[PDB]
């Protein structure tokens, strides 16, 4: 349903913004693995959480 | 491109014949994939909903 | 569905040339043709709705194993979209096209004893609409030309006044007559009126509306061939041509 | 000798031979799945005070948007399901649903047409025949629990032969008073209240003493292969609904009080292995019918 | 002549006339919805090894947090649900629940309260009258399946009249041996095991030959409009639970084996269509009672 | 004097004395929870086009990834569950699965081993004895609904004593014709169609007039403490599957038509309370057996 997809997309962005704010929840070692393909750290974490 | 032929040679070939030629060479992408229908609703507000 | 969409004599005969006999024959058991039955129509009535099943319904029925049943299955396919259950006809006959059966002696089928009046009565010509009667008369003329029974076809038209008025005008051996013909033979098509997803009372009307609604879906489906946008992708053998001639015509 | 048989086992009318292929089996499964969404959406509409969930599910089921002043009946899908149900019951019922309509409706939802994934237990008690001597009376009543009342008026003890068929798996016999039962050409055991029997063991002999009548209560259980979506409660409710609406009113057909009786009666007839396959599809169709009418009622 | 009637059809007691309005109907629907969540939350609490899902469900239902040293009773909602069940059964019940209390409990969730959105099939067989001539004995046993045993002692065959009422939709008759049955002023058909009948089609005559007794097994189906949340399995459990708890113990009332017999008996009483609406609301309340008491035993 | 008794109450066999500890109760609770998810994962898998929900559910249950070309029996959990059902039914059945294996399978999910939180209603009628005078015939048929047919051929009216035990909570008596019933050493009331009785009140006396036989239909309701996950529909299906699969076939045991007859018979035995406790654990195991076997038919 469109409502479920819209709700999930907005909630996913809100969580990602909060986890990366201030001191990031996940370490730099994980970000290196997720960014090895050229994607940004925020983008790589968002896909993996999904 | 992949089986080293020309358009005139394969002009009269059917879909199943073309699928066999590509699959033998090692190409698996020979199928169309049906999309998934996502159900959508517009909240009524002033007008009736859709 | 595809056979019901053809709207001109040229398209109908062209489709019959490329369609084998096995499409006319159905392999589903169906039911016996002439029976008084009660069906359920809950959109209109709470009680069961009486009706009589027939051979020109869109659903397969059981058919006689004789040659009469085979011709009656061909006509029902043309006018209703489905045939009847006549199994074990044979590979040699089933691989031939519908036009070859109706027009050619080399098939090995003998049909000179057929009576057009009995065939019409068994097919319930009274229940047929104008397009359905025109399509059946095309089948009769092709059979008459094959058997050299042109005189008998004309006399049968003289006995039936309504059939004479709507009788299509074409010589079954000349292609020039088919191109000139302008009779509209379409049973399904794009509707100018308002077409709704509603049921019909009778078996024939309800089954016909299913094909009409299915054709609309088929028209917008990916299987439909759009001549305006994809004419170059069609194969040359089956591409539309102005100088299109049936073999031997 | 006198012969007594269960009422529901007598003369099973032939079942339909149409709409039993894979394409039709997919259509019935699709209808059952969509009918379940229809009944759940109506619950959601009640809890949300909004008609959007119900209109959303009715559109998928009926391919049409509900409009006021027009009665909601289920659209073309309801027409196909109701008429296909009639054909399954009797061979005299007409087949009036085109193949184009079945194929279109079967494509609405993705689902398997498998009707042999799981199993179910049916409790009808098959008593094919009870053979008794001249001076005895035997009466059989009931289907789920069969009570056989036997009275002996002769001078000596009589032997009653019980035939439970070959299809049922287990039969449990309970008596009002202790009684003796044994297989053919087997010594009689001591009097007992209860007996657990295998119908394949053979005809069973009961000693009926002279005096007060002896009543034997019979319970049976049989296993029939059914799809995973099968729900016995929903199937039974649909069977009574189809009877009330008159879909089963066909010439030269037999009427049963429950779907349990109907499926067991067809199983015990000749070519019953082929009949029981058609009955399973009918049960799933009746489950879809039950959920469809409860969502869209008529006064 | 002799007359035989079903035991459960005799003397239906008057039902309550309170808590049948729109506001009270919503409260019963609210209780059913919140009671179902109590059962589901307890299952979730057991699986997740956390009491947090149960605490939320109990707080919504009882307006108070669960406590280890206080008995879990369901709060004021449980008391109101218990009292309305007493009122529905009989007109002599107190019916003391205030309207302000009922209205506040219907605001805990939003439900329509409509009791005509669906239907349910009831299996009780109503034999209003079996009329038998002299020298014949007729006995009626059972409600869900009615067995009629008839003996002909006289010289010749006897005609027996069956009356199934005008409410039941269909009736199936099965016999131990083939028998003849026909409507009034109709020719008798050949003997057969099974008859399907419409109760509205007048009384039915059964030919009873002299000799061994003939036993007829009767099954009937009746459709009564019920709300969409109606569940016959849960209603039946609640009916048995309410009797054991003493909720139906009032003076000058009749007792039934099941809610099936209760609703059909009230339907067949004079002006019985008045009572059938109240009985459906009682059934829904019993459905809430069963789920709530199973989750919070006392 | 003649004595008549219910068939299913006669000679209850001893039940098993193993797998009744806290760790064993956890295993049954785990098996029911994981088997329920197996039946739900099958429906979710069919709704979508992925076998992932079933693969996760089967992997947890069977400790092995499902593979094609294999029967999918259920792993060690299915084997252990089958053997404990055998042990519960009879004390003669061996106890095969070790306690270490039970504890290992109990750690797969975190669920409480409590089996007496909720309750359930069982409707078997326990007619322990019916005492009748010399010139009267009494016959008892049925378990769910017990029909007692009595005929008096004597000169005068006869008094018949009914004993329903002390376990049943309520008993509803319905007669073919109105009859008189009263407690011991108590006056008889006017003839009534129906009676509601508490079996603990005492033995009851029924007046049997001379003439046509009188048939009394009895229905009972006994409440038994069970886990909250208990479902009567699932338990009864598993009981039939258990008997059909031949795991109740042990020397010197008694067989029953339903689980309801089994549990009421054990309740009326010598150590009724202790016997019922084991049977409730058997009921939950049977519920898990039904769900597991319907998903994985072998």
């Amino acid at each position: 349903t469109s409502g479920s997809i819209i709700n999930h997309a907005n909630n996913l962005n809100k969580v990602i913004n909060h986890v990366f704010a201030d001191k990031p929840l996940i370490s730099e070692t994980m970000l290196k693995i997720l960014t090895i393909d050229g994607t940004t750290g925020k983008d790589g974490y968002r896909n993996w959480l999904d | 491109f992949l089986t080293n032929t020309t358009y005139d040679i394969v002009n009269n070939d059917t879909i199943d014949v073309l699928k066999m030629k590509l699959r033998n060479q090692g190409w698996p992408f020979v199928e169309r994939y049906n999309a998934v229908e996502i159900d959508m609703s517009v909240e009524p507000l002033r007008s009736p909903g859709q | 569905m595809d056979v019901l969409s053809k709207g001109s004599l040229k398209e109908l005969l062209a489709h019959l040339e490329k369609t084998p006999l096995e499409e006319a024959i159905s392999y589903r058991i169906g039911t016996v043709p002439y029976q008084n039955v009660l069906i359920s129509r809950n959109e209109y009535y709470n009680q069961l709705y009486p009706d009589t099943t027939s051979l020109i319904d869109g659903v397969s029925r059981e058919g006689q194993r004789n040659v009469n049943g085979l011709i009656m299955s061909i006509i029902s396919y043309v006018v209703s979209g489905s045939g009847h259950y006549i199994p074990n006809i044979g590979f040699m006959l089933l691989r031939r096209s519908i036009l070859d059966i109706l027009t050619k002696h080399d098939t090995g089928l003998v049909t000179n004893n057929l009576n057009y009046g009995i065939i019409a009565r068994n097919l319930t010509v009274s229940k047929m609409n104008c397009e359905q009667r025109k399509r059946m008369l095309i089948c009769f003329k092709l059979l008459a030309y094959k058997d050299g029974n042109q005189n008998d076809y004309e006399i049968y038209l003289n006995q039936n006044i309504p059939l004479k008025q709507i009788a299509p005008n074409f010589i079954p051996g000349d292609m020039r007559t088919v191109i000139h013909n302008q009779d509209q033979l379409a049973i399904v098509g794009i509707p100018a009126y308002r077409l709704t997803q509603s049921t019909e009372l009778s078996i024939r009307d309800d089954n016909a509306k299913s094909y009409k609604l299915g054709y609309v879906d088929w028209y917008n489906s990916n299987s439909f061939l759009r001549e305006r946008s994809e004419f170059n992708l069609i194969r040359l053998k089956d591409r539309d041509t102005k100088y299109g001639k049936l073999n031997g015509w | 000798a006198n012969r007594a048989t269960s009422a529901f086992l007598d003369n099973p009318h032939p079942v339909g031979v149409n709409y039993v292929d894979e394409g039709s089996r997919q259509f019935v499964a699709v209808a059952e799945l969509l009918a379940s969404k229809l009944i759940d959406s109506s619950r959601e509409s009640d809890e949300s005070n909004s008609d959007v969930p119900f209109v959303q599910a009715y559109s998928k089921f009926a391919d049409d948007n509900p409009r006021h002043l027009r009665v909601k009946t289920g659209g073309k899908m309801a027409n196909a399901l109701t008429n296909v149900i009639r054909s399954y019951y009797s061979i005299n019922a007409p087949a009036i649903v085109p193949q184009v309509e079945i194929d279109r409706l079967a494509s609405k939802a993705t689902v398997s047409g498998d009707m042999y994934n799981s199993y179910a237990i049916f409790n009808s008690v098959p008593i094919v025949e009870v053979l008794s001597p001249a001076r005895t009376t035997v009466s059989i009543v009931g289907s789920d629990r069969a009570d056989v009342t036997m009275l002996n008026t002769g001078a000596g003890a009589a032997n009653i032969t019980f035939n439970f068929g070959q299809i049922a798996e287990t039969v449990i016999l309970k008596g009002s008073v202790p009684f003796q039962l044994a297989r053919l050409n087997q010594p009689m055991p001591a009097a007992r209240f209860t007996y657990k029997l295998r119908p394949l063991d053979g005809p069973f002999i009961v000693v009926l003493p002279v005096g007060n009548p002896l009543v034997i209560s019979a319970t049976a259980a049989t296993r029939i292969q059914v799809p995973l979506a099968f729900n016995k409660a929903l199937v039974e409710s649909g069977f009574q609904t189809a009877m009330n609406d008159g879909l089963f009113d066909i010439q030269n057909v037999n009427y049963y009080s429950s779907f349990d009786e109907f499926i067991i009666s067809q199983y015990h007839a000749q070519d019953g292995i082929n009949r029981v396959s058609t009955c399973v599809i009918l049960g799933l169709a009746l489950q879809a019918y039950d959920q469809m009418r409860r969502a869209l009622p008529v006064r």
